[PDB]
């Protein structure tokens, strides 16, 4: 080889043969979440157990 | 509302879990020692090595 070669680079690719080191250290992570409550309650009474004589009627 | 004809109850349910996972590792803590096949245009070296090893039994 002919090629002019730097000598105070990092030597660093170049060219289509040169060669790379690739650490992966890949690390990906995703979370999603979504909650939803609807609570409805109701209760009604009412009685007499004892009515007056005037109001009988009603 | 005399009867029960409004008289109302009702349930429902939907649970789905669905889960899936992988994993791969792999491990080499040996030395050989290889010879060059030839050499590159940029210089890189082509280097192919075998060692063979018979303890006992194969
Ligand atoms: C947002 C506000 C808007 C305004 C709203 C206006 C009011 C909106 C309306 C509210 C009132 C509900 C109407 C109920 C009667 C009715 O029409 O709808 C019925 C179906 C229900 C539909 C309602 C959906 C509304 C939908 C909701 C709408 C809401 C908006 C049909 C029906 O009619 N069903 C019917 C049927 O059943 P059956 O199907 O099986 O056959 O027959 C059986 C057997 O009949 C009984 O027999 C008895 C003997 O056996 C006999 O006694 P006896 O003496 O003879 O012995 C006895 O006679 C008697 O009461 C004898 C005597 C009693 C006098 C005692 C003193 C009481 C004073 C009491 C004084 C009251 C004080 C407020 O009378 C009366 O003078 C009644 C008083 C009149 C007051 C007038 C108000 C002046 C303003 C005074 C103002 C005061 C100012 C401070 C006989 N009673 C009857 O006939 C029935 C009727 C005779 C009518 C002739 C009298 C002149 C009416 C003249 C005019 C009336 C017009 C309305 O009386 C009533 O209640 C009428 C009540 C009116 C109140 C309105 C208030 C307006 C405010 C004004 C506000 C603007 C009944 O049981 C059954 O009726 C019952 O069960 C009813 C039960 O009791 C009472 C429960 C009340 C609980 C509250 C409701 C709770 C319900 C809540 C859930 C929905
Ligand atoms: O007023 C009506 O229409 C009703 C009252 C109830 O009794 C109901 O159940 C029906 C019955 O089927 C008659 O046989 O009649």
């Amino acid at each position: 080889n002919y090629g002019y070669q730097p000598l105070f680079e990092d030597r660093r690719p170049r060219n289509i043969g040169d060669t790379l080191t690739i650490v992966l250290q890949e690390n990906v992570s995703a979370s999603k979440s979504s909650s939803a409550n609807a609570s409805r309650d109701g209760k009604t009474s009412f009685g007499f157990d004892t009515v007056p004589r005037y109001l009988q009627g009603l | 509302f005399g009867n029960s004809r409004a008289d109302m109850e009702a349930s429902g349910g939907n649970s789905f879990n669905g889960k899936g996972g992988a994993n791969a590792s792999n491990t080499f803590s040996g030395t050989l020692t290889v010879t060059v096949d030839q050499v590159l245009a940029n210089g890189n070296l082509h280097v192919v090595g075998e060692k063979q090893i018979a303890i006992n039994q194969g």
